[PDB]
C-alpha cells in the first residue's frame, strides 16, 4: 500500500510499534574479559625529603612575581602593536639547537631579544630547553646552569595564551626532569633544590597540571 | 513505551533508561566513582571520572588525563574539570585496567 | 539538561577546544540552548598558528570539542537542577 | 530553503564534494533535507578520467562548493 | 555549502547590508564590495568582480570582532575555500569583513549573531 | 613599568634567592 | 522535478544494486541491495560488500545496516 | 527496516565498523532510540588486525558506518 512518499509513512509507523530500547545479556559464551590493559606514562618519585619542598606562602608569592612579569610583557607587547610592529617582518631563525645552546649560555633572556620571537619560536625554544635537561651527558644543575633556568623562566612568561596541548606536554617533561633532578638532592641544600621547586610550582599553579600537586 | 507520561514517571523512565540502556556505562562511573576511558574524536583518549551526563552523552568530567601520540612520542595533559560535548565521543570503556 | 549547567557559567573564564584543534580562551557572556557560546576578552589560537585577540567571539555549539572549566568551579553546587 | 537552489534547477552544475571529489551534472531536483538529484552525472577522476554515472542522489552536507556551468 | 556566483540582494530576511566592505580570505584581500547579512546566508559581492560568495550559516564555525590594525569582523568557515583565480588553488578558511566605517562593526556582529541562533541542529556528527 | 630590559632575569633571580 | 525519495523507492522496488560513496572515507565504497530504510536514509542492505578502490577488491558483508549520515552519493550500478 | 534489523541483532555477536576505520566485534547487549550501542567481550580491530580486548563498550551512535551480525 505504498506509492513514493507512502513507504516513509509505513516506516515511521513501523518503528512506532517497536520497543526502541532492547537489552539482551549472557546467552552465548560471555564470561569476564582478560583484556589488554593500558600503556601508561609512569608516575615520578614521590620524593625523598619533603623538607626540600616549598612553603605554600612561598609558592603563592612566586606565582605573583610570575603573573606580574607576564602582565608586564603584555603591556610591552600592546605598546609594540600600537607602534605597528609586524611579527612577520622578523627574519628566519636558526633550528640548529647547538647554535641556540651557545646563544642562551652566552646571551641573556632580555625583553629586547625575547619579544622578537613568535609563539612558534618560544614553542620550539622550550622543546630545546626541555631536551637540554632530559640527559645532556652534562651533569645539569639549574642552580649552577643558571642560563638554562633563566631562559626556561623567560620562555615560560612569554608563551602566548591559550597554550597549545603539546606545549603542555613538552612542559610536563620539564616538570618530570626537575622532579627527577631534585630527588637526587640530599638535603643537598634547600637553595640548590630551589629552581626545580619554582618550575614545579609554576607547572601545578600557573599551567594547572595538578596531577603534580604532590611533588610541590 | 509511551509518548507522554507524568513529569515524575518521565524522570523515572530516563533513570530506568540510564540503568538498563547503552549509557549504563556512564551510570556506573558516576555511581561507583570509577574512571572511564573515552576514545575522543580528536584522535586523543581521555581518562577520567564522570561527574554528570545526559542522554546525548554530554558529560561533566573531573581529573581528566588526555593522552595521544605524534611524530613517535607519547603525550599527555591533565584537566581538572571538563565539559565534554557528546558528539566528540567515539567509544567509552569502563573499568579500564592500567599500571597497578 | 547539561546545557543548562553551561548556562550558569556567565562571567567565568574558560578555554574551549574546538573540533578543528583551535583553542579559544575568554570570559563567557552567555551560552544558549544550542550550546552556541559567546565570549569577551578572547585570545584564540588556531592549531599550529599565532594567538589572535578578539573583543568578542561567538562559537557555533556544534564546533565545540570540550570546555576546560576553572579548577575552582563548584560543580556540586552548579549541578543541582531545580 | 525552496527559492535558493530554485534558480539552479535544470542547469549544469560543478560540485566539489568533501574528500576532494568533483562531479558535474544537471540538477533535476532537491528536498527539504537538501538531498539533490543530479542527472547525467560525470565523475571527474583525479586520474584526469571522467565517468558517466547516470542519475544520482547527492547529500547536501557533502557539498562543499557549488558553481553553475551556465 | 558555499556558492560562487553573482550575488544580488536577498528577498526578505535581510538583516544588514553595507557597501564599501573589504573581504579578506586567508591572506588575499579579495577586494571591496557590499555585504548582505540575511537569515539564510552571509554573502558578499565584489564591486570589481563578476562573481560573489554566498555562505550558509551552518558553515560559519565562529565569528567576532577584531582589530587587524582596525575594528573589523572576523569569521571562520569550516572548510578550505577554493575560489578559482581569487583564493584557493588548512581544513578551515579564516575571513575578515573590513568596513571603512568601524561604527558598522557592532551592528554587523549583532546581525551575524542573530542569524547564527536561527540555524540550530539535530543530534550531530562533526569532525 | 615600560623599560628595564633585565626584568625577566631579575624576577627569575629574586624568585630563587 | 525528481524527488530523491522517489529514486530510493525505485531502487528498492527494482532490487537495484547500488553503490554508496562515503562521507568520511574516499578509498572505500559500499555496495548492496536496499531492502529497507528510514527517514534519515539509514539503509538495510542485502548481499553488501566493501569496495576497496585502490585494489579494486571486495569484502563480503552479508546483511548490514549502513548509517545514512555516511552517504555522500548514491549511484546505481 | 533499520530499527527491526538492529533489535534482531540484540543478544547476538556483531561487528560494528566505525566511520574512522576501526572495527568492534562483540555481543550486542543493548541499543537505544539514538542507535547508541553497548557491546560485551569487545575486541578492537585496526586494519583487520586484533588491536586489543576492550570488554564492555559504549559506542556513540554518530560514529557508526555499518553494523552486521556474525556467523
Amino acid at each position: 500500500p505504498e506509492s513514493g512518499e507512502e513507504y516513509l509513512m509505513h516506516m515511521f509507523y513501523e518503528r512506532k510499534r517497536c520497543p526502541a530500547v532492547v537489552t539482551k545479556r549472557s546467552s552465548k559464551i560471555r564470561n569476564n574479559t582478560g583484556n589488554t590493559t593500558l600503556e601508561m606514562l609512569d608516575n615520578p618519585e614521590l620524593p625523598p625529603f619533603k623538607c626540600l619542598l616549598p612553603t605554600p606562602e612561598w609558592r603563592d608569592e612566586q606565582v605573583k612575581s610570575f603573573q606580574a612579569a607576564r602582565s608586564q610583557v603584555l603591556v610591552l607587547r600592546k605598546e609594540l602593536a600600537n607602534n605597528n610592529y609586524d611579527q612577520s617582518g622578523e627574519p628566519p631563525l636558526t633550528s640548529d639547537q647547538e647554535k641556540w645552546k651557545e646563544f642562551c649560555r652566552n646571551q641573556q633572556p632580555l625583553l629586547s631579544t625575547l619579544l622578537h620571537l613568535t609563539q612558534n619560536d618560544l614553542e620550539l625554544l622550550l622543546e630545546m630547553l626541555s631536551k637540554w635537561l632530559q640527559d645532556p651527558n652534562t651533569t645539569v644543575d639549574l642552580l649552577h646552569d643558571v642560563w638554562l633556568a633563566r631562559w626556561l623562566y623567560a620562555t615560560l612568561v612569554c608563551l602566548h595564551l591559550p597554550l597549545e596541548p603539546h606545549v603542555f606536554s613538552t612542559l610536563r617533561y620539564i616538570a618530570r626532569t626537575c622532579i627527577h633532578l631534585r630527588n637526587q638532592l640530599k638535603e643537598d641544600e634547600v637553595q640548590r633544590a630551589a629552581p626545580y621547586n619554582l618550575l614545579l610550582t609554576l607547572t601545578v599553579q600557573v599551567f594547572a597540571q595538578n596531577d603534580f600537586k604532590d611533588y610541590i | 513505551p509511551k509518548s507522554e507520561m507524568t513529569p515524575e514517571e518521565l524522570q523515572k523512565r530516563e533513570e530506568e533508561e540510564f540503568n538498563t540502556g547503552p549509557l549504563s556505562v556512564l551510570t556506573q562511573s558516576v555511581k561507583n566513582n570509577t574512571q572511564v576511558l573515552i576514545n575522543c574524536r580528536n584522535n586523543k583518549k581521555l581518562l577520567g571520572r564522570v561527574k554528570a551526563f545526559d542522554r546525548h552523552c554530554n558529560m561533566v568530567l573531573e581529573n581528566v588525563k588526555e593522552m595521544w601520540t605524534e611524530v613517535p612520542v607519547n603525550k599527555d595533559r591533565y584537566i581538572s574539570k571538563m565539559f565534554l560535548r557528546g558528539d566528540s565521543v567515539i567509544v567509552v570503556l569502563r573499568n579500564p585496567l592500567i599500571a597497578g | 539538561k547539561l546545557v543548562r549547567f553551561l548556562m550558569k557559567l556567565s562571567h567565568e573564564t574558560v578555554t574551549i577546544e574546538l573540533k578543528n584543534g583551535t583553542q579559544v580562551h575568554g570570559t563567557i557572556t552567555g551560552v544558549d540552548v544550542s550550546m552556541n557560546t559567546h565570549l569577551k576578552a578572547v585570545k584564540m589560537t588556531l592549531k599550529n598558528r599565532e594567538p589572535v585577540q578578539l573583543e568578542t567571539l561567538s562559537i557555533r555549539g556544534n564546533n565545540i570539542r570540550y570546555f576546560i572549566l576553572p579548577d575552582s568551579l563548584p560543580l556540586d553546587t552548579l549541578l543541582v537542577d531545580v | 530553503h525552496p527559492p535558493e537552489l530554485k534558480k539552479f534547477m535544470d542547469k549544469k552544475l560543478s560540485l566539489k564534494l568533501n574528500g576532494g571529489r568533483h562531479v558535474q551534472g544537471i540538477l533535476r531536483g532537491f528536498d527539504p533535507f537538501m538531498n539533490l538529484v543530479i542527472d547525467e552525472c560525470v565523475e571527474m577522476a583525479t586520474s584526469g578520467q571522467q565517468n558517466n554515472i547516470g542519475m544520482v542522489v547527492i547529500r547536501g552536507n557533502s557539498i562543499i562548493m557549488l558553481e553553475a556551468l551556465e | 555549502m558555499v556558492l560562487i556566483m553573482h550575488v544580488s540582494p536577498p528577498e526578505h530576511g535581510l538583516l544588514y547590508t553595507a557597501n564599501n566592505i573589504k573581504l579578506k580570505l586567508g591572506d588575499k584581500v579579495v577586494g571591496e564590495g557590499t555585504v548582505y547579512i540575511a537569515q539564510n546566508t552571509l554573502s558578499w559581492q565584489p564591486t570589481e568582480l563578476a562573481e560573489g560568495i554566498s555562505i550558509e550559516w551552518k558553515q560559519v564555525s565562529l565569528h567576532g570582532i577584531s582589530s587587524n590594525p582596525r575594528k573589523c569582523i572576523y569569521f571562520m568557515l569550516d572548510h578550505k575555500v577554493e575560489w578559482n583565480g581569487v583564493y584557493g588553488d588548512g581544513e578551515v578558511t579564516e575571513c575578515w569583513l573590513m568596513p571603512e566605517d568601524i561604527h558598522t562593526v557592532d551592528t554587523m556582529y549583532s546581525a551575524m549573531t542573530t542569524c547564527q541562533a536561527l540555524h540550530p541542529d539535530s543530534a550531530n556528527s562533526d569532525s | 613599568a615600560v623599560w628595564d630590559d633585565s626584568l625577566l632575569v631579575k624576577t627569575y633571580d629574586e624568585s630563587v634567592g | 522535478m525528481v524527488q530523491p525519495i522517489n529514486l530510493i523507492f525505485r531502487y528498492l522496488q527494482n532490487r537495484s544494486r547500488i553503490q554508496v560513496w562515503l562521507y568520511e572515507q574516499v578509498n572505500m565504497r559500499i555496495e548492496g541491495c536496499i531492502i529497507g530504510f528510514d527517514e534519515y536514509m539509514n539503509l538495510v542492505l542485502d548481499d553488501a560488500e566493501e569496495i576497496h578502490s585502490k585494489t579494486k577488491s571486495r569484502k563480503q558483508l552479508g546483511r548490514i545496516m549502513l548509517k545514512g549520515d555516511n552517504i555522500t552519493l548514491l549511484q546505481s550500478v | 527496516n533499520p530499527k527491526p534489523f538492529l533489535n534482531g541483532l540484540t543478544g547476538k555477536p556483531v561487528m560494528v565498523k566505525l566511520k574512522w576505520g576501526m572495527e568492534y566485534k562483540g555481543y550486542l547487549v543493548s541499543v537505544d532510540g539514538y542507535m547508541n550501542m553497548q557491546l560485551a567481550n569487545t575486541e578492537e580491530y585496526i586494519d583487520g588486525a586484533l588491536s586489543g580486548h576492550l570488554g564492555e563498550v559504549l559506542i556513540r551512535c554518530n560514529n557508526v558506518l555499518y553494523i552486521r551480525g556474525v556467523e
